């Protein structure tokens, strides 16, 4: 994009170079005018979609368009009609992670379900007209920290419980990953007698890629013996006897 | 010190003491746009890139990676009780001052005096600012680095949680642990005078509860002057949130040093793929346009594996922040030094 | 013990024994049908299977890519090209495949240390929770901690963490100190509570309420100190023998 440019280049200076060393400004060749030079994307475009098996509508969300510059960032006009109905008006939503197009902003508040960013969320929701038919829409929605509550403090009250409830929960850790070891001639060269000639001299690089895997191997099996191998004695299970009417079948 | 078969020394006195740990929960995510920071917008460029295109997928999937880790790491350290309490119209909690920590309701965002002032000591403004086209347009005279940046594909993505919402996760915490305690943190909440639930914690650390009764104006005097210096040196000392600061500089240089890459040539004629595109026909300048392509490939996957390193020390940090916040927050913790040295009573 | 260890007395164990032995069975229960009815449960295993196969695929499709070379195949290039001109195209190839090698082992070494801090926790959770009874807060799951059991999973271990969580919780009136003849009375494990006229010293976990004795309250310094004593009769033991 060509632009007036403030700077002023000195007279036996011709052209600007920025940092990337990039041509950031000219000098018109019939008239002395500095023009600045812009590139025409300025980029940012994400595509908030349910899974194409549910639908295939989708929600388009521009990080640095404000609504009402999103047809001349995305050059609409000669864009195809398709992409005209996400840079369409009526489904525009503002937000700080930047405008939202195709999602219906609904005032109630949800657990997050796709983050759309900057605390605005987008879910695919039975949004129904008239509420006859039901209808399937995507919605932007603020959401929702918890359900607000308040604890009632006094200074002579206390409460105490009457009652206890014993509850089993599961926690899941990785404990190792596949080890894998790869040969380097048979993927470079793929068995041919003339490659690996060339690589003789590349032959070290390779000792050292095998040996990065092989020190991620031992450190695998390590994990494994030092969670599960805590005590070398192995207690054999007992035949079960009254465990206080405890079940552990 | 000297030691004695049959001399021991006791305490006469103690002393309240309030000190501030401070711990990076998340980095800033980034995203790259692979064609435009190597084709810069080049018709003739991304012809060559589309064998290239399997790699610029990978360091894409990479970064994605990095960016919700970051929202989930403080999703773990902040929304470890979904309820949020309601502060509650402050009420006498034994001579005891939370005000200062508590947030101020006539002010905009709802935050604490305390993190207005840490918000104020790092400087978030050198790390990023929203940058429309016409803004960065506009400004041609001057040199801002983030626009700079954007034009060459490298952008700066929102963190989930805003700030407010953060604010609102550190009341909900700070109202719990003031009115229920420890109790909050497993099970419901169950509401305890502040002063009973102060000589708990007095319990815990093995001195008896008449002590604090007896000397519970003086305790209550202590803390008080505590939180009022912690206040003062964070306002007088410009030096305070280091790390916090050291996060948005490195992630801020990794961009810089990006775009400086571009300068350098790998070996073609000209770090321009226009003059190479201008002085050359296509089969010559194919071969000029790979070096530099190969180059530029390779400084993004360089920048990608730093990002990952520093990744991997963010998460280890927030695993620490989100344990601190269970065991010093939630409960009094035993451990030695792990919730502030000498004997931890309670952490906000 | 384990009672004992979360500040409940062992005497409410005994008496709720047959409750305590039911609930525990209904919770392991309820867990296998949850692991039975939802597929996605183990999500953190599979996706670790599934960055492995994924980092394997991605290396042969690398192999499809040509680095500056006129064809990424081997064989084309031996074909048509005698091997001095050869030899340029194939080492832009060895070049761009050796790099593609260096990037996997370099993708799996900060992979095998996120493992490796994982298996570091599960080895610390596994002394700390199975071998032992943790008084960390949520470290062992959510609730007071009563015991864990490790089950085996592929590439990964799954604990199943017993805790007590309480219940139903009621409203007492509570006093810091009770004053009995000018004499602070503080309770040594208990908090006072007043079902509204009368006083009694209980656990604050569970509600057992007790009259209040010598035995149960020692007595320290005057009532004066004391903010927020209230005036009670400390019941003696020994007075009537
Ligand atoms: C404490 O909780 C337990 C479990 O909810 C209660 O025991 C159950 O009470 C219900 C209500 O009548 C019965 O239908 C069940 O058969 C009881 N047993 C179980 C295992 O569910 C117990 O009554 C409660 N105690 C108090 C103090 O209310
Ligand atoms: C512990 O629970 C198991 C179930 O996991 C009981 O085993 C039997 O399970 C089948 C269904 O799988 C039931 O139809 C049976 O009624 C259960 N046992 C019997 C004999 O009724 C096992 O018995 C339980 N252990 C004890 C001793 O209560
Ligand atoms: C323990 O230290 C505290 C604090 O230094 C002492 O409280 C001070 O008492 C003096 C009078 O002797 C007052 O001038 C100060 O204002 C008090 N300090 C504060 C901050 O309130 C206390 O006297 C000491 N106790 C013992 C046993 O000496
Ligand atoms: C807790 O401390 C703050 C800050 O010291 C107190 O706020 C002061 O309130 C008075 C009015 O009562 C104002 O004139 C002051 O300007 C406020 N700040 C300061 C520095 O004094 C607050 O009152 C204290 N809370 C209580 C109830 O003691
Ligand atoms: C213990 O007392 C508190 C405060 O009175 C109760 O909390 C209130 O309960 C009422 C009942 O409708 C609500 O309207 C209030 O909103 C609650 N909080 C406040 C701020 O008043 C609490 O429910 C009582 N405990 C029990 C067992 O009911
Ligand atoms: C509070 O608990 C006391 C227990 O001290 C209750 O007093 C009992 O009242 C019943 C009948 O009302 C008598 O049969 C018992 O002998 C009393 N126990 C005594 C004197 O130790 C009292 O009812 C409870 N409730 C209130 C509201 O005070
Ligand atoms: C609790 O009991 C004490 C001791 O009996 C009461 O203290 C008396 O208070 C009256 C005035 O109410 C004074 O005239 C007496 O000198 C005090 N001492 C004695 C020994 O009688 C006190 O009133 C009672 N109530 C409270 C709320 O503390
Ligand atoms: C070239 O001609 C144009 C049109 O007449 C004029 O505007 C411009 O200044 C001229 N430049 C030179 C090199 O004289
Ligand atoms: C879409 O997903 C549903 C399950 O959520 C499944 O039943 C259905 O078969 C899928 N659609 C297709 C076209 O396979
Ligand atoms: C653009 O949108 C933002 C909200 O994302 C708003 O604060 C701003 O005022 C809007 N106007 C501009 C600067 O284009
Ligand atoms: C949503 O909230 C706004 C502001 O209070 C209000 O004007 C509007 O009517 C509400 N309803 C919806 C769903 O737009
Ligand atoms: C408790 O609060 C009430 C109402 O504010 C007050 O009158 C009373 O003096 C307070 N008592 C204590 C123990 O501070």
């Amino acid at each position: 994009v060509l632009t007036t440019s403030k700077k002023q280049f000195l007279p036996f200076q011709q052209f600007g170079r920025d940092i990337s060393d990039t041509t950031d400004a000219v000098r018109d060749p019939q008239t002395l005018e500095i023009l600045d030079i812009t590139p025409c994307s300025f980029g940012g475009v994400s595509v908030i979609t349910p899974g194409t098996n549910t639908s295939n509508q989708v929600a388009v969300l521009y990080q640095d368009v404000n609504c009402t510059e999103v047809p001349m960032a995305i050059h609409a006009e000669q864009l195809t009609p398709a992409w005209r109905v996400y840079s369409a008006g009526a489904n525009v939503f503002q937000t700080r992670a930047g405008c939202l197009v195709g999602a219906e902003h609904v005032n109630n508040s949800y657990e997050c379900d796709i983050p759309v960013g900057a605390g605005i969320c987008a879910s695919y929701h039975s949004m129904s007209s008239l509420r006859s038919v039901n209808q399937r829409s995507i919605i932007a929605y603020t959401m929702s920290l918890g359900a607000e509550n308040s604890v009632a403090y006094s200074n002579n009250s206390i409460a105490i419980p009457t009652n206890f409830t014993i509850s089993v929960t599961t926690e899941i850790l990785p404990v190792s990953m596949t080890k894998t070891s790869v040969d380097c001639t048979m993927y470079i060269c793929g068995d041919s007698i003339e490659c690996s000639n060339l690589l003789l001299q590349y032959g070290s690089f390779c000792t050292q890629l095998n040996r990065a895997l092989t020190g991620i191997a031992v450190e695998q099996d390590k994990n494994t013996q030092e969670v599960f191998a805590q005590v070398k004695q192995i207690y054999k299970t007992p035949p079960i006897k009254d465990f206080g009417g405890f079940n552990f079948s | 010190v000297a030691y004695s078969n049959n001399s021991i020394a006791i305490p006469t006195n103690f002393t309240i003491s309030v000190t501030t740990e401070i711990l990076p929960v998340s980095m800033t995510k980034t995203s790259v746009d692979c064609t435009m920071y190597i084709c810069g917008d080049s018709i003739e460029c991304s012809n060559l890139l589309l064998q290239y295109g399997s790699f610029c997928t990978q360091l894409n999937r990479a970064l994605t990676g990095i960016a919700v880790e970051q929202d989930k790491n403080t999703q773990e350290v902040f929304a470890q009780v979904k309820q949020i309490y309601k502060t509650p119209p402050i009420k006498d909690f034994g001579g005891f001052n939370f005000s200062q920590i508590l947030p101020d309701p006539s002010k905009p965002s709802k935050r604490s005096f305390i993190e207005d002032l840490l918000f104020n000591k790092v400087t978030l403004a050198d790390a990023g600012f929203i940058k429309q086209y016409g803004d960065c347009l506009g400004d041609i005279a001057a040199r801002d680095l983030i626009c700079a940046q954007k034009f060459n594909g490298l952008t700066v993505l929102p963190p989930l949680l805003t700030d407010e919402m953060i604010a609102q996760y550190t009341s909900a915490l700070l109202a719990g642990t003031i009115t229920s305690g420890w109790t909050f943190g497993a099970g419901a909440a169950l509401q305890i005078p502040f002063a009973m639930q102060m000589a708990y914690r007095f319990n815990g650390i093995g001195v008896t509860q008449n002590v604090l009764y007896e000397n519970q104006k003086l305790i209550a005097n202590q803390f008080n002057s505590a939180i009022g210096k912690i206040q003062d040196s964070l306002s007088s000392t410009a030096s305070a949130l280091g790390k916090l600061q050291d996060v948005v500089n490195q992630n801020a240089q990794a961009l810089n040093t990006l775009v400086k890459q571009l300068s350098s040539n790998f070996g073609a004629i000209s770090s321009v793929l226009n003059d190479i595109l201008s002085r050359l026909d296509p089969p010559e300048a194919e071969v000029q346009i790979d070096r530099l392509i190969t180059g530029r490939l390779q400084s993004l996957q360089t920048y990608v594996t730093q990002q990952l390193i520093r990744a991997a020390e963010i998460r280890a940090s927030a695993n620490l922040a989100a344990t601190k916040m269970s065991e010093c927050v939630l409960g009094q913790s035993k451990r030695v030094d792990f919730c502030g040295k000498g004997y931890h009573l309670m952490s906000f | 013990y384990r009672f004992n260890g979360i500040g409940v007395t062992q005497n409410v164990l005994y008496e709720n024994q047959k409750l305590i032995a039911n609930q525990f069975n209904s919770a392991i229960g309820k867990i296998q049908d949850s692991l039975s009815s939802t597929a996605s449960a183990l999500g953190k295993l599979q996706d670790v299977v599934n960055q492995n196969a994924q980092a394997l695929n991605t290396l042969v499709k690398q192999l499809s890519s040509n680095f500056g070379a006129i064809s990424s195949v081997l064989n084309d290039i031996l074909s048509r090209l005698d091997p001095p001109e050869a030899e340029v195209q194939i080492d832009r190839l060895i070049t761009g495949r050796l790099q593609s090698l260096q990037t996997y082992v370099t993708q799996q070494l900060i992979r095998a240390a996120e493992i490796r801090a994982s298996a570091n926790l599960a080895a610390t959770k596994m002394s700390e929770c199975v071998l032992g009874q943790s008084k960390r807060v949520d470290f062992c799951g959510k609730g007071y901690h009563l015991m864990s059991f490790p089950q085996s999973a592929p590439h990964g271990v799954v604990f199943l963490h017993v805790t007590y969580v309480p219940a139903q919780e009621k409203n007492f009136t509570t006093a810091p100190a009770i004053c009995h003849e000018g004499k602070a009375h503080f309770p040594r494990e208990g908090v006072f509570v007043s079902n509204g006229t009368h006083w009694f010293i209980t656990q604050r976990n569970f509600y057992e309420p007790q009259i209040i004795t010598t035995d149960n309250t020692f007595v320290s310094g005057s009532c004066d100190v004391v903010i927020g004593i209230v005036n009670n009769t400390v019941y003696d033991p020994l007075q009537p023998e």
